[PDB]
C-alpha cells in the first residue's frame, strides 16, 4: 500500500535475528578466498549481468543486493537447521557459502521475472524459493547421494526451472508482443559484460569450494576453466551462426559464454578429463546460443512463459545438459554412484523447481504486493528516484 | 574574480615530482626489507587495496560530470597516502622495516584520507587533496601515538579509531571550503565501488587481530551485521525521501552501516544474533539520519559520523560486559574526536590558500576543471 | 618598466596607479607578450571601472590577442558578466571569431556561462557559427553537458537580436560617454532599432 | 528591473506608437 | 564470407579439444592464479573500452582471444616443457597460459579498431607460437630471470603489435579517424580496467615467483613501482599538457608503467627505494611515450598504435630489460648480464619478425577486414544497440 515493503522487510529481518539467536553459534581461511570469489559471484556478477536493460540498472543490481542478503541468512537458517534436524548448529565458511549458493539459485529464478515484479514480490520469493531448494538439495546430497558439486541440477536447473515456472503464473498477454522497455543499451551491456566476466572468471571457484580438498578440488578447477574457455569459443562462433549477416549478439555474449561452466558443474570433480570438459563447454555454449536464437521466443510467444534475462539458455538447459553428462560419466566409471541416483536427483530438481515455483508464484500473483503494471514493466522509476540525466 | 582556471601546468607537476623525490629519498635513507602463510596474509592487504581504490573511488563517482576527477584523483591519494602513511608509521613507532603488514597498515591510513576526502571532492584540486593527504595521515598517526603513550595502548592498535577520525576530520574540512547532480551511468559504477566495499568490509574490521579465533568471530559478526544493514537500507529508503521512492545515492553509503556499527567490537559480540540486531539499529539510525540531519554539507558523510559515533558507543557499552575503563574509553573517544576536529580546521584553513589555485565555487563538480576535452577553446 | 606596470595595474584592478601611468605617457595600447592589452587584462579579472576607464580613454575595442581573442572573447571564457554587458554597451562584436573560429556564444557555452550565453543571445550572437573543427555552441555544450546551456540555446533559436542598438541604449540614459565612444567605433548616429527609431 | 528599458519590445511600449495616430471618430448610432 | 568467422572458431576449438585429449592430464597459488585472470580479463578488457564506438569489440574480442589463447598456450608450453610427451595441468600451467594470453591482448592494443575477429583467432595462434618459443628461449637456454615479464611478455607483445600494425597499415588513417575519440562514460569504463591492472599487478608479477624471499620482494618491489608511477604520470600528464589539465590516456596508461619496469627486478633485492624509481622513471617514460612519440610513430613511420601499447608495454619493457641488466652489474641478482642482454634482444627481434610473418598472413583480403570508414567501429561485427 505504502509500507508494504519496508513492514515485511523488517518483520523477515527480526525474524532472521530471533532464528539465529535460538539455533546458530559460532580449514576456514583455506577456503575463503573461495568464498570471497562465490561472493563476488554472487553480488558483482549476477547483479550488474542483469543490468543489460537500459532502463532497469537501478533496480536490477539493487534487488540484486537485496535479495542476495537476505537470502544468506535465510539459507544459512534453512540450510543448518536442516543439517542438525532442528538442533543448534554451528557455522563455518561451508555455511557461508552454502547460503550464497542458495542466494544464487534466487538470483537465477529472479532473472526470469526481472522488470516485472516488485521488490516485495522479489523478498517472498527469496524467503519461499530457498526453502524449496534447501529441501532439494538435502534431498539429492544425502537421501540420493548423488554427486552435483558444481550444481547443475541443484541450483541451476532448479532456479531456471522454478523461475520459468513463476513467470508463466504471473505472465502478462501486454508483454507477449514485446515492450519498449525490454531493450537494451551500450553502457547498459558494458555493465553487463562486467558482470559476465566477472561470474566467468570466478567460476572455478564457485565449482570447486564445496569439493573435497585435494585431487578433486584441483579437479573441479581445471576443469571449470578449461570448460569455459571451449564454451567462449562456440558461444562466439553460433552466435555468428544464427545471426543477420553474422553479427555477433551482446545477449549471447554476455549469457552463452557461462554456459560451459553451468553445464560442466555436475562432472567437476569427475575424471572428465580437459579434454571431457572441453566438450562439454563446446556443447554449453551452442547449446545456450540455440536456446537463446530459438527456444526463448518459442518459450514467450507460444508457452505464454516470458524469460527476460533468457535464464532457461544458461541455467536450465546447460544444467540438464549437466545433469545427463554426470549420468553418462557414471557409464563411463569416471565417477562412483549410481546413474539411477544421478537421474533421480535430476528429475527431483526439474520437478521440485515446477511446483514450488507455481506455488510461489501463485503467491506471488496476489494483487497486494505493488508490481508494475504492464506499461511500467522494466522501468527503475516505479521503485527508484531516476536521475533526468543518463 | 575569473571563473577560468588559472593554468596548474608549473604547480602541480613541481609539487607532485618534488613530493616523490622527498619520498623516494627517505625510503632510502630510513627504510630496509624484511613463508608459509606468505599469500594468505598478502590477501588482507590486497582485499584493503582493492577497497581502498576501486571501491571508495568509484562510490564518489556518482556526480554527473565528476566521476574522472573521484576515481582518478582517488587512485592518485591511494599512491602517496601509502608511501607517506610507511613513513609515518616508521617514524613515529620506533629504521623502518617495510613488511606486508606494514603495508596493510599503511593502507588503512591511507583509507582513512580516502573516506575523509569524500566530503570534499568536487570542490578541490589535486594540489589541495595532497595538502590533505599529508596533513590527515600527519594527524591521525600523531593521534594514535599520543593514545599509545597516554593508554599504554599499541601504535598499530590504536587504528581502530579510523572510521571516527576519517569521518569528522571530513566533515570539518568540508565545513571550511567556500560554499557551492546525479546521472544513471556514474550511478551504477558508484554501485560498483560500493558494493566491492560492503563485499570486503570484514577484512576492514580484521586486519589488526593476530589470532585466528577473533579474525573469524569478526569476519562472521561483519558479515551477518552488513547483510542486515543492507536489507534495511534498502528497504528504509522509500520512508526516508519526499517521492517515497529508493534512493541509489543513499542505498550507496547506508549499505556499509552495519560494518561501521560492529567495526570497534566485532571481536568482542560472541553470537550472531548481537551483530545482527546491531546492524539493524545501524540501517535503523541510517534511515532516521537521512530523514532528519538534513533538517538541522554531505548529508552521507553526517550520518557516516554518527554511525562511528555509534560504534564507539556500542563499543563502550560492549567492553563493560568482556566503571574506570568507561571514563578512560570516553577519554580516549573525545581525543579522538577533538584531534580530528582540530587537524581538521587546519587542514581547511590550509586549503583555503590562494596559492592552490582552486577552481572557484561555480565551477564545483565538473571534470572541465581539471582534465583535457577536445574542442574546446584554451587560454586567453 | 612604465608598459609593463600599467599592465600589472591593469591586471590587479588598481585604476589610480594605471591612470597615473595614462597621464605619465604610457600607451595605452601597449600589450604584454601574449599579445594581452591592459583592456583584456581587466576583462579577465573582471574589473568593470577599468574596463570603462580605459573604454573612455580610446583604447581600441577589437583588438585581438595572439589567439585571436578579443576583449569579449576573455570575458566571456572568464565567465565575467559586468564585463560582458559594459564591453557590449560599447560596441563589441558580439561574432567576433578567434584564429581557431572560436566565437563569445561557443566561449561562454563551453564554460557553463548561462548568464553570458543568453546575454549574448539576446545582443544577435550566432549559434549557428562553427569552429575549424565544425562545433557549434550547442554541439560544446551538450559534449561537456551543459544541460541549461543546452536548453536555453535551444529555446531561443534565431530569435535574434532582442536588446536595442547600444546608441539607443546610451541615448535612453542620457550617456554622452558611451555614445561618444559609439560614435567613434561607428560613425552612424542613425542607427535603426527594429521598430525603425533613432537615437 | 532597471535594465527593461534596454529590450526593444519594452522601448516600443514606452515609446506608445498609438499615440500618434487618428483612433476614430466615434458617432455610435442610436438605431440598430 | 560470413562463415568465415564462426568456421574458423569451431576448427580452432576441435583442434584444441584433439590436442589436449592427446597431450594432456590432470592449491596455495590460485589466489594468485586469480589475481592474474581478473587482469587479463577485466583490466585489459576494459582498459581498451576508451573507444567511444568500439566498447563491444575491445571487451568483447579480448574475452574470446584470451579464452582462445590459455588453450593454445596451455599446449603449446606444455609441449615446450615436455619435449612432446604427455604432461600435467598445474596452477602453474594455468597462470602461464593466462600469460600468453596476455601477451596477444598487448599486442592486440596495438591493432585495435582495425581487425576483424577472424585476424584476431589467427594472429592469437601465430603469435602464441612466437611467444612460447621466445619464452623458453629466454628461461632455458639463456636462463635469464624475468620474473615479472618485461622482457618476454610485455616488451614482446608491443612490438609484435607494432609489426602487425605496420603490416597493416591504411594511408587513409594515418591522419586520424572521426570513430578514434574517447567518450566521458567510455573513459569512465577503462578507468575500471586500469584500476584492476593497477590493484593486482603484484599477483602477476610474483604469481611463479620462487616461494619465500624472492615472492615477497616481487609483490614489495612492484607495489612500490606502482605507487611511484602513479604520481610521476600524473605529474607528467599535468606538464606536458595545455594549462596543466590531465590526460585521460595518460592516467589509464601510465600509471601501469610502474609494473611493467619493475617486472625484471622484481625478485631481484633492488629495495623499495629503487623499485620506486624505476617506477617514477616508468611513468615520465610513458607520458613522454604517448605525447610525442606515439604522433612520431604514426604519421612518419607509418606505426599505428591504437591503444599506445608501445608507450605502456614496449619502452617500459625495455627500460625493464635494462634494470635488469644494471641490477645484474650491481650485484642484485647472480644471472649472467649478457644473459639479461641476450633476453632483451631475443624478445625484441622475435617479437618483431613474428609479428611481421604474423602480420603478412593477416593482410590477406580473407578475413573480413573493416574498411576504412568503419574502423573503430562495432557495428561491422555487432548488433549494437540504438541509444547509448
Ligand atoms: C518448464 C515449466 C513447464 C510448466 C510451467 O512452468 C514451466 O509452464 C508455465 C506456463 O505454461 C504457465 C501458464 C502460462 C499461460 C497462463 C495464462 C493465464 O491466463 C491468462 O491470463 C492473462 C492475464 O494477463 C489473460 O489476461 C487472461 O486472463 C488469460 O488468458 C493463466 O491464468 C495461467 C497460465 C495458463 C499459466 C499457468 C502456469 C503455467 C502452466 C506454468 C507451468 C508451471
Ligand atoms: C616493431 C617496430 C617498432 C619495428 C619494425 C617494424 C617494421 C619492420 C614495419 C613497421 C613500419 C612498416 C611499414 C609501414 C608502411 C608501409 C607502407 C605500405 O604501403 C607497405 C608496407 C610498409 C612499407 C611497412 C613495412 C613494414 C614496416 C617497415
Ligand atoms: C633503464 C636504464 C636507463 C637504467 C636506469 C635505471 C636505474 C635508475 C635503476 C635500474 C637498476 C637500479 C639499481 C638496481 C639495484 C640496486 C641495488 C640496491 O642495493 C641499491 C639500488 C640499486 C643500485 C638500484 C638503483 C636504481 C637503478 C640503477
Amino acid at each position: 500500500m505504502r509500507f508494504t515493503f519496508p513492514l515485511m522487510a523488517i518483520v523477515l529481518e527480526i525474524a532472521m535475528i530471533v532464528l539465529f539467536g535460538l539455533f546458530v553459534e559460532y580449514i576456514f581461511f583455506e577456503l575463503y578466498p573461495l568464498f570471497q570469489d562465490v561472493h563476488v559471484m554472487i553480488f558483482v556478477g549476477f547483479g550488474f549481468l542483469m543490468t543489460f536493460l537500459k532502463k532497469y540498472g537501478f533496480s536490477s543490481v539493487g534487488i540484486n543486493l537485496l535479495v542476495a542478503a537476505l537470502g544468506l541468512q535465510w539459507g544459512t537458517i534453512v540450510q543448518g537447521i536442516l543439517q542438525s534436524q532442528g538442533q543448534k548448529f554451528n557455522i563455518g565458511i561451508k555455511n557461508m557459502i552454502n547460503a550464497d549458493f542458495s542466494a544464487a539459485t534466487v538470483l537465477i529464478s529472479f532473472g526470469a521475472v526481472l522488470g516485472k515484479t516488485s521488490p516485495t514480490q522479489m523478498l517472498i520469493m527469496t524467503i519461499l524459493e530457498i526453502v524449496f531448494f534447501a529441501h532439494n538439495e538435502y534431498l539429492v546430497s544425502e537421501i540420493f547421494k548423488a554427486s552435483d558439486i558444481g550444481a547443475s541440477m541443484t541450483i541451476h536447473a532448479f532456479g531456471a526451472y522454478f523461475g520459468l515456472a513463476v513467470a508463466g503464473i504471473l505472465y502478462r498477454s501486454g508483454l507477449r508482443k514485446g515492450h519498449e522497455n525490454e531493450e537494451s543499451a551500450y553502457y547498459s551491456d558494458l555493465f553487463a559484460m562486467i558482470g559476465t566476466l566477472f561470474l566467468w572468471m570466478f567460476w572455478p571457484s564457485f565449482n570447486s569450494a564445496i569439493a573435497e580438498p585435494g585431487d578433486k578440488q584441483c579437479r573441479a578447477i581445471v576443469n571449470t576453466y578449461f570448460s569455459l574457455a571451449a564454451c567462449v569459443l562456440t558461444a562466439f562462433a553460433f552466435s555468428s551462426l544464427v545471426e543477420h549477416r553474422g553479427k555477433l549478439n551482446m545477449v549471447h555474449i554476455q549469457n552463452a559464454t557461462l554456459a560451459g561452466g553451468v553445464a560442466v558443474g555436475t562432472c567437476a570433480d569427475m575424471a572428465i578429463h580437459p579434454f571431457g570438459s572441453m566438450i562439454i563447454g563446446s556443447i554449453a555454449g551452442m547449446v545456450s546460443v540455440l536456446g537463446y536464437k530459438f527456444l526463448t521466443p518459442l518459450f514467450t510467444t507460444k508457452l505464454r512463459i516470458h524469460d527476460t534475462c533468457g535464464v532457461h539458455n544458461l541455467h536450465g538447459l546447460p544444467g540438464v545438459v549437466g545433469g545427463l553428462a554426470g549420468i553418462v560419466a557414471v557409464a563411463m566409471g569416471a565417477s562412483n554412484t549410481s546413474m539411477a541416483m544421478q537421474a533421480a536427483a535430476l528429475g527431483s530438481s526439474i520437478g521440485t523447481a515446477v511446483v514450488g515455483g507455481l506455488m510461489t508464484g501463485l503467491i506471488l500473483k496476489l494483487p497486494l504486493w505493488g508490481q508494475p503494471s504492464d506499461q511500467n514493466c522494466y522501468d527503475d522509476s516505479v521503485y527508484w528516484k531516476v536521475p533526468k540525466t543518463r | 574574480s575569473s571563473k577560468y582556471p588559472r593554468s596548474v601546468r608549473r604547480c602541480l607537476p613541481l609539487w607532485a615530482l618534488t613530493l616523490e623525490a622527498a619520498l623516494i629519498l627517505l625510503f632510502y635513507f630510513f627504510t630496509h626489507y624484511d613463508q608459509k602463510g606468505l599469500v594468505a596474509s598478502y590477501q588482507v592487504g590486497q582485499d584493503l587495496t582493492v577497497m581502498a581504490a576501486l571501491g571508495l573511488g568509484f562510490l564518489t563517482s556518482n556526480f554527473r560530470r565528476h566521476s574522472w576527477s573521484s576515481v582518478a584523483f582517488n587512485l592518485f591519494m591511494l599512491a602517496l597516502g601509502v608511501q607517506w602513511a610507511i613513513l609515518l608509521d616508521g617514524f613515529l613507532s620506533q629504521k623502518v622495516v617495510i613488511t606486508l603488514f606494514s603495508i596493510r597498515l599503511a593502507t588503512m591510513s591511507a583509507m582513512s584520507v580516502l573516506i575523509s576526502a569524500g566530503a570534499v571532492l568536487g570542490k578541490v584540486n589535486l594540489a589541495q587533496l595532497v595538502v590533505m593527504v599529508l596533513v590527515e595521515v600527519t594527524a591521525l598517526g600523531t593521534l594514535r601515538m599520543v593514545i599509545s603513550n597516554i593508554f599504554n595502548t599499541d601504535y598499530h592498535m590504536n587504528l581502530r579509531h579510523f572510521y571516527v577520525f576519517a569521518a569528522y576530520f571530513g566533515l570539518t574540512v568540508a565545513w571550511c571550503l567556500p560554499k557551492p547532480q546525479r546521472a544513471t551511468i556514474p550511478s551504477l559504477s558508484a554501485m560498483l565501488g560500493a558494493l566491492f566495499l560492503w563485499m570486503f568490509w570484514p577484512s576492514v574490521n580484521s586486519p589488526l587481530l593476530r589470532s585466528p579465533i577473533q579474525r573469524k568471530n569478526a569476519m562472521f559478526n561483519t558479515y551477518y551485521a552488513l547483510a542486515v544493514s543492507v536489507v534495511t537500507a534498502i528497504s528504509g529508503s522509500s520512508l526516508a525521501h519526499p517521492q517515497r521512492k529508493i534512493s541509489m545515492t543513499y542505498v550507496h553509503s547506508a549499505v556499509l552501516a552495519g560494518g561501521v556499527a560492529v567495526g570497534t567490537s566485532c571481536h568482542l559480540i560472541p553470537s550472531p544474533w548481537l551483530a545482527m540486531v546491531l546492524g539493524l539499529v545501524a540501517g535503523l539510525i541510517s534511515i532516521g539520519g537521512a530523514k532528519c540531519l538534513p533538517v538541522c554539507i554531505s548529508v552521507m558523510h553526517s550520518i557516516f559520523s554518527l554511525l562511528g559515533l555509534l560504534g564507539e558507543i556500542t563499543y563502550i557499552v560492549l567492553l563493560v560486559l568482556h566503571g574506570f575503563q568507561v571514563l578512560l574509553s570516553i577519554g580516549e573517544l573525545s581525543l579522538a574526536i577533538v584531534i580530528a576536529l582540530t587537524s581538521g580546521l587546519l587542514t581547511g584553513l590550509l586549503l583555503n590558500l590562494k596559492i592552490w589555485k582552486a577552481p572557484h565555487v561555480a565551477k564545483y563538480f565538473d571534470d572541465q576543471v581539471f582534465w583535457k576535452f577536445p574542442h574546446l577553446a584554451v587560454g586567453f | 618598466d612604465a608598459a609593463t606596470s600599467f599592465l600589472r595595474a591593469a591586471r590587479s584592478g588598481n585604476l589610480d596607479k594605471a591612470l597615473d601611468h595614462l597621464r605619465n605617457g604610457v600607451d595605452i595600447n601597449t600589450c604584454n607578450q601574449n599579445g594581452l592589452n591592459g583592456l583584456h587584462l581587466a576583462s579577465k579579472e573582471g574589473h568593470v571601472k577599468m574596463v570603462v576607464e580605459l573604454l573612455h580613454k580610446e583604447i581600441i575595442l577589437e583588438t585581438t590577442t595572439k589567439k585571436g581573442n578579443t576583449a569579449l572573447h576573455i570575458a566571456a571564457l572568464a565567465g565575467q558578466d559586468e564585463v560582458v554587458r559594459e564591453l557590449v554597451n560599447y560596441g563589441a562584436n558580439v561574432n567576433a571569431q578567434s584564429q581557431k573560429g572560436f566565437t563569445p556564444l561557443y566561449m561562454a557555452a563551453q564554460e557553463n556561462h548561462l548568464e553570458v550565453v543568453k546575454f549574448l543571445l539576446e545582443n544577435g550572437a550566432n549559434q549557428n557559427v562553427a569552429t575549424e573543427d565544425g562545433f557549434t555552441p550547442l554541439a560544446v555544450a551538450l559534449q561537456q553537458g551543459h544541460e541549461n546551456v543546452v536548453a536555453h540555446l535551444i529555446n531561443y533559436g534565431t530569435k535574434g537580436k532582442v536588446r536595442l542598438p547600444a546608441l539607443h541604449i546610451a541615448a535612453r540614459n542620457d550617456d554622452t560617454r558611451t555614445a561618444a565612444v559609439l560614435l567613434q567605433n561607428d560613425p552612424n548616429p542613425d542607427v535603426l532599432s527594429k521598430t525603425g527609431f533613432t537615437p | 528591473e532597471e535594465l527593461q528599458d534596454d529590450y526593444e519590445d519594452m522601448m516600443e511600449e514606452n515609446l506608445e506608437q498609438e499615440e500618434y495616430e487618428d483612433p476614430d471618430i466615434p458617432e455610435s448610432q442610436m438605431e440598430e
